[PDB]
């Protein structure tokens, strides 16, 4: 889970 | 070796 | 409407 | 609940109820100066009923 | 008539308890935990479709095949000219290990480990020789054979 | 609004 | 109530065995003398409080001291004594004897 | 001056609770991990019989 | 990224 | 106090009735002529 | 500290469901052509 | 974070 | 985002 | 839920 | 009647 | 009255 | 949007 | 429900 | 458990 | 002789 | 550590 | 990593 | 068991 998907 | 899954900011 | 999903999806974006 | 000094303990697994816990509860004495006191005619008055 | 209003609040509340925005989680928490369920630590092993030269002279070593639990591994037995050899028979030590099918006509043979790392080994009476193929199966290595060109060292009936 | 990770971020108040 | 294994409204998670009874996943406990041995009998006084002899092969952590009741009448006499306190308020010689 | 001997009897309960993590712990871990070594050792043991098969 | 269904003003 | 939670069971008890009526979706049928 | 039992055999049941996920492996098929 | 090791091996705070 | 991945990854490499 | 339905 | 539906319809045009 | 995204917004009273 | 047998006046 | 029905 | 898995 | 599967740094 | 005569030989402490 | 293995691998060696 | 094995 990170934020540059 | 790393399982980004557990990923952690 | 949509600019709270903007707000929401740079803020996102921010925070990993 | 009345001061009974001849209160038995309930043992083994019969200790594992609520109603065991009371009776056994009774009977630790905290010290705090205890003053319920051992009964003096046990010995003398005898009942061998089975 | 406001006991209406507060009722149904609690009613939508009740009967549909997950907001619209609670079943996106429930989504997004089950495809996540879904994904690591599948997920395959370490490297996965190298698809490689090699192949080898067998040598039935005494002293080698047997050939060895690299497999993976629950992955398909393809042996093809070709003479000395390149040509196909068809299969006689074969006989499989340890078979709860690795299935192995074959059409009893062709000259592949289909192997798939059934177990992570436990190995065995494998004869395969083939048509032209006398002397069998051995060969030695090693599961969980870092490449699988996806297919191995086993050149037989000698004259199969294709020339 | 919620991402795929598993994490909530949500923007504060927006109006259109 | 949570110690009973058979209000365990969830599927029985731990092990079947280790149950102390039936009614009780975990044993309570017994009182024991000051020695730390059997208290059988108020005339041998117990002081302290433990867990029965390991005869159904394990032995289950007791959870109490064996003082809840005590404590809670303890707390019970302690709120009542301010009250019974101010009715008492010499009062063994009085005037009227006169 | 009840306090500091109610204190006494409970610190002695956690002697008595120190025992019991030094020993019945060993017990029931044995247990639980022989049944583990049982069925190992009955997997080990295990040796299914070859298989032939003859092509056409 | 954004489901708008979880869309709130 | 207690009349909400009785229209409560009563709404409940018709809002799944309406719900369960939605999630009937019945298969379409054909008829070939002669 | 009976958090601790309740968290753990939760998990437990749901760990033996995990591994038991892993240790089935099913059988590959072969479909021969006509 | 865990590896094959099955030793746990997890970075600290990293933001991007 | 890759910060945390590559800390990780380092550290785990790093410790044996 | 926006307001641009 | 319509207004009533015109006036409900602005306001929830006007809220998001 | 009440859309179809489930919030309820209503005209306060209006005649014709 | 409107729901029109939703109505009040 | 209207008037206008 | 190795460190240079 | 070393069996590593367990390996301890 | 353990060896194949079934003795524990083990070594102490050693990084990489 | 490597440097406890041989070194266990001495000390069994060494200590038959 | 022996060390030489």
């Amino acid at each position: 889970p990170f934020g540059a998907d | 070796c790393v399982s980004m899954i557990g990923g952690s900011r | 409407c949509t600019d709270a999903a903007l707000a929401a999806l740079e803020y996102h974006k921010s925070n990993a | 609940l009345s001061d009974n000094p001849q209160r038995q303990s309930v043992s083994g697994p019969l200790s594992s109820t609520v109603y065991g816990f009371v009776n056994n509860s009774m009977m630790v004495q905290l010290p705090g100066q205890p003053g319920i006191k051992p009964l003096t005619f046990a010995n003398l008055i005898n009942f061998k009923v089975d | 008539e406001v006991i209406d209003k507060k009722a149904f609040k609690d009613m939508t509340r009740n009967l549909y308890p997950l907001n619209p925005e609670q079943v996106v989680k429930l989504k997004q928490i089950y495809e996540t935990s879904e994904y690591a369920k599948a997920a395959t630590p370490g490297t996965p092993p190298k698809p490689t479709a090699t192949s080898q030269f067998v040598n039935l002279s005494p002293g080698s070593t047997p050939p060895v095949i690299r497999l993976s639990q629950g992955f398909v591994s393809s042996l093809v037995f070709l003479d000395s000219t390149g040509a196909p050899w068809p299969i006689a028979a074969y006989d499989l030590g340890d078979p709860s290990s690795f299935n192995i099918q074959w059409d009893k006509t062709s000259n592949t043979l289909m192997i798939q480990a059934t177990k992570l790392y436990n190995y065995g080994n494998l004869a395969v009476r083939l048509r032209g020789l006398n002397t069998p193929v051995m060969l030695t199966l090693i599961p969980g290595q870092k490449a699988v054979d996806y297919r191995v060109d086993l050149r037989v060292q000698g004259y199969g009936p294709n020339a | 609004r919620v991402s795929i990770g598993g994490t909530v971020y949500t923007a504060k108040k927006y109006d259109d | 109530v949570n110690n009973d294994p058979a209000f365990s409204t969830t599927t029985s998670t731990g092990n079947s065995k280790n149950d102390f009874s039936a009614i009780a996943k975990q044993q309570f406990g017994v009182p024991y003398k000051s020695s730390g041995e059997v208290c059988t009998e108020y005339q041998q006084v117990c002081q302290t409080w433990g867990s029965v002899p390991s005869s159904t092969g394990s032995t289950t952590g007791v959870l109490f001291n064996g003082t809840e009741f005590l404590g809670a009448i303890n707390d019970y006499n302690g709120i009542m004594m301010p009250t019974l306190n101010l009715i008492r308020q010499s009062k063994e010689f009085d005037k009227k004897s006169r | 001056s009840s306090a500091e001997q109610l204190q006494a009897i409970l610190q002695k309960q956690n002697e008595q609770l120190a025992e019991q993590k030094y020993q019945q712990e060993i017990q029931q871990r044995t247990s639980d991990m022989l049944t583990a070594a049982t069925q190992l050792v009955q997997d080990w043991k295990q040796v299914e019989t070859q298989v032939y098969t003859e092509g056409t």
